[PDB]
């Protein structure tokens, strides 16, 4: 009749509880093993692999495929945020104008020459000086 | 000027990955409850 929590080992006496990974949980005990974030709310998905209960970020950290940056030629980790231009992928900090070194924001206009991101403002002098 | 592109929202490196290891969270209510 009574149910046991798989995160605190105490009996559930609360009004609302959860059911995940063939277990019962107090609303707060269902957390990521690496960061400790609660998985029940915020439209946060639950991931399970090799005994670990993980959030999307920490799952990709442990099991996701890594990519290569078009600017720094260094590996991008699966959990890291990126800017994607066609089939090229960049670290967030490497997504800047190859001319002025300005970091970009949503709504900004640019061109892609090779793997060089050039802002709208700098196209003219880049073309004269490089083609 | 047709070659010009617009900066959008950043994406997750492994956005495609992880569907098969996703597990359901079932919302339940306790039958025996009183204060
Ligand atoms: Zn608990
Ligand atoms: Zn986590
Ligand atoms: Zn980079
Ligand atoms: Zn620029």
């Amino acid at each position: 009749s009574l149910l046991t929590c798989g995160g605190c080992q105490q009996n559930i006496g609360d009004r609302y509880f959860l059911k995940a990974i063939d277990q019962y949980w107090h609303e707060d005990c269902l957390s990521c093993d690496l960061c400790g974030c609660r998985l029940g709310e915020v439209g946060r998905r639950l991931y399970y692999k090799l005994g670990r209960k993980l959030c999307r970020r920490d799952y990709l950290r442990l099991f996701g495929q890594d990519g290569l940056c078009a600017s720094c030629d260094k590996r991008i980790r699966a959990y890291e945020m990126t800017m994607r231009v066609k089939d090229k992928v960049y670290h967030l900090e490497c997504f800047k104008c190859a001319a002025c070194q300005k970091h970009f924001c949503v709504g900004d206009r640019y061109l892609l020459i090779n793997s060089d991101i050039v802002c709208e403002q700098d196209i003219y002098e880049w073309t004269k000086i490089n083609g | 000027v047709p070659d010009v592109m617009v900066v959008g929202e950043p994406t997750l490196m492994g956005g495609e990955f992880g569907d098969e290891d996703e597990r359901l969270i079932t919302r339940l209510e306790n039958t025996q409850f009183d204060a």
